[PDB]
C-alpha cells in the first residue's frame, strides 16, 4: 500500500536507508528494492523473501549491500556500502505483487549520490533583462541558481504565486557543482510595480535567501 | 536467458499511433517471466505487464505483451497522451536479472521557435568576481539545438554549458540554457556579446546582442 | 547432500528448473498461470524457492515444480539418482 522511503545524499561511504511499508501483511509478499542511475537505467539491487530466509542480489550487488524486513514493525530496510561514482541512483523499494516475481507497489523513491564536492548554499543571483529587452508589454527573468550542492533547489517564484511560467532546467555540472536557473514570463503590467522574488530554497543548507529582482 | 538487451533507445510516438517496443533477450527461456514497466518524469515506476500479456491492476487495456521467442514486444494503441513515461522491460531471471535500457518515449508536436533573450551580468554578480551571460531558449519544440556563442565576433566554443530539459508536461516542449564562464578581465578586455541560436525550423541563426551600453 | 535424490523426490533441494519435456517452472510464490494448491506458506520446512523443482507431497511421479505451461499443473524434473 503505502511506503515512506527514507534518505539523502552520502559522499564517503555506507548509508543506512530503509523504507516503513504499511497497509498490507508482510508475511505474504516479498521485498524488492530497485536502484535507477541517472543516465535512466535500472538495475535491480537485491530482494528478500517472507521472512530473511532468502536473499537475492546483482553480479556488482553482492557483497556490497543487504536486504532485511521487520514484518512486526512494517518496515523494510536496505543498507549500502562501497559507493561508488557510478552507484548514485534515484532507489525505490516495491513490493512483489502480481506473482512471477513482478512489482507490485514501488515506494516513494530516494534520491541518493555520492560527490566530494562539499556542500555549499545556492549562490544565487538575480537575471535582470536589459534596458532594450522590455518589449510588447512580455518580459522574461531569471535566477542564475549557480554553484550549488548536492541537489535538489527549489526555485519557486512568489512563494509560490507566479508558478504560471516556471521552467527549472536541469543542472548540468560544470567543475563539481550544478548550476540550475529557473526562467519566469512574469508579466511587464506587474515586473517593476509589485517586485518578484526568488525563493530559493535548498534542503541542504536549509535556506529561503529570497532576492527580490532588482530592475 | 540470464541477461537481456532492449531496442531502442528513445522514440517520439505521437497521439492515437500505434507503438512497439522490441526486447531483443537470448532465446526467452520462459516467454511468460518477462515485465514492463513506466517511469513518469519525476515519479516512482509503476508495473504495468507482468508475465507477457496479463496486465496488473489499473492498466490501460491498450498494453499488450507478445515474446514467443528471443523477441518480446510490447503494443500501446491509445488516444490519451498521459503514456509519455520511460518504459523499462523487465526479464525475471533470478540473481543475474536485468532490466531493459528505456524505451523513452517522447512526444511529437507542431515546431515551434525558441524564445530567446540573453541576460546581461547583475551587478552583485559582478562584484561577486565573475560574469556569466546566459542566453534562455524557451517554447521550442525540436530538440536538436547548437548555439554559437559570438564575442566580438569571434566564436567562443569553450565555456559554453548546454542545459536541456524533460519535456514539458503541459504543452509538450523543450527549454534551453547556455551560459559562459567567463572571468572579469577577459568580460572588460571584449564589449560585445552575441548569442547564435541555430535551430532546424529557422535556417537563419536567431541572434540578438549585448552591449555593454547600460545596465 | 541436496543435489542428490533417490526415488521420488522429499529431499531434492537443489537448483534445476528444466523439467523432462524442456519447460520451464512456475515460482512457487506465485499464483500465476497456476496457482499452488501447495506452496509456501504452509510447508515452509520444504525448501520451495522462484521455480525450481521441488516435491514437497511426496509424490511418486518425481521430483516437479508449477509447470509454466498452462497446459499441463505439474510436470518432473531430470535427475539422477543419489547413492548410485
Amino acid at each position: 500500500l503505502v511506503e515512506s522511503g527514507g534518505g539523502l545524499v552520502k559522499p564517503g561511504g555506507s548509508l543506512k536507508l530503509s523504507c516503513a511499508a504499511s497497509g498490507f501483511t508482510f508475511s505474504s509478499y516479498y521485498m524488492y528494492w530497485v536502484r535507477q542511475t541517472p543516465e535512466k537505467r535500472l538495475e535491480w539491487v537485491a530482494t528478500i523473501s517472507n521472512g530473511g530466509i532468502y536473499t537475492y542480489y546483482l553480479d556488482s550487488v553482492r557483497g556490497r549491500f543487504t536486504i532485511s524486513r521487520d514484518n512486526a514493525k512494517n518496515i523494510l530496510y536496505l543498507q549500502m556500502s562501497g559507493l561508488s561514482s557510478a552507484d548514485s541512483a534515484i532507489y525505490y523499494c516495491t513490493r512483489d505483487g502480481e506473482r512471477q516475481g513482478a512489482m507490485d507497489y514501488w515506494g516513494q523513491g530516494t534520491s541518493v549520490t555520492v560527490s566530494s564536492a562539499k556542500t555549499t548554499p545556492p549562490s544565487v543571483y538575480p537575471l535582470a533583462p536589459g534596458s532594450a529587452a522590455q518589449t510588447n508589454s512580455m518580459v522574461t527573468l531569471g535566477c542564475l541558481v549557480k554553484g550549488y550542492f548536492p541537489e535538489p533547489v527549489t526555485v519557486t517564484w512568489n512563494s509560490g504565486s507566479l508558478s504560471s511560467g516556471v521552467h527549472t532546467f536541469p543542472a548540468v555540472l560544470q567543475s563539481d557543482l550544478y548550476t540550475l536557473s529557473s526562467s519566469v514570463t512574469v508579466p511587464s503590467s506587474t515586473w517593476p510595480s509589485e517586485t518578484v522574488t526568488c525563493n530559493v530554497a535548498h534542503p541542504a543548507s536549509s535556506t529561503k535567501v529570497d532576492k527580490k529582482i532588482v530592475p | 536467458q540470464i541477461v537481456l538487451t532492449q531496442s531502442p533507445a528513445i522514440m517520439s510516438v505521437s497521439l492515437g499511433e500505434r507503438v512497439t517496443m522490441t526486447c531483443i533477450v537470448s532465446s526467452s527461456v520462459s516467454s511468460t517471466y518477462l515485465h514492463w514497466y513506466q517511469q513518469k518524469p519525476g515519479s516512482s515506476p509503476k508495473l504495468w505487464i507482468y508475465s507477457s500479456s496479463n496486465l496488473a491492476s489499473g492498466v490501460p487495456t491498450r498494453f499488450s505483451g507478445s515474446g514467443s521467442g528471443t523477441s518480446h514486444s510490447l503494443t500501446i494503441s491509445s488516444m490519451e497522451a498521459e503514456d509519455a513515461a520511460a518504459y523499462y522491460c523487465q526479464l525475471y531471471r533470478r540473481s543475474p536479472l536485468t532490466f531493459g535500457a528505456g524505451t523513452k518515449l517522447e512526444l511529437k508536436r507542431a515546431d515551434a521557435a525558441p524564445t530567446v533573450s540573453i541576460f546581461p551580468p547583475s551587478s552583485e554578480q559582478l562584484t561577486s568576481g565573475g560574469a556569466s551571460v546566459v542566453c534562455f531558449l524557451n517554447n521550442f519544440y525540436p530538440k536538436d539545438i547548437n548555439v554559437k556563442w559570438k564575442i566580438d565576433g569571434s566564436e567562443r566554443q569553450n565555456g559554453v554549458l548546454n542545459s536541456w530539459t524533460d519535456q514539458d508536461s503541459k504543452d509538450s516542449t523543450y527549454s534551453m540554457s547556455s551560459t559562459l564562464t567567463l572571468t572579469k578581465d577577459e568580460y572588460e578586455r571584449h564589449n560585445s556579446y552575441t548569442c547564435e541560436a541555430t535551430h532546424k525550423t529557422s535556417t537563419s541563426p536567431i541572434v540578438k546582442s549585448f552591449n555593454r551600453n547600460e545596465c | 547432500e541436496g543435489n542428490c535424490a533417490e526415488g521420488l523426490g522429499t529431499n531434492y533441494r537443489g537448483h534445476v528448473n528444466i523439467t523432462r519435456s524442456g519447460i520451464e517452472c512456475q515460482l512457487w510464490r506465485s499464483r500465476y498461470p497456476h496457482k499452488p494448491e501447495i506452496n509456501s506458506t504452509t510447508h515452509p520446512g520444504a525448501d520451495l524457492q522462484e521455480n525450481f523443482c521441488r516435491n514437497p507431497d511426496s509424490s511418486t511421479t518425481g521430483p516437479w515444480c508449477y509447470t509454466t505451461d498452462p497446459t499441463v499443473r505439474r510436470q518432473e524434473c531430470s535427475i539422477p539418482v543419489c547413492g548410485q
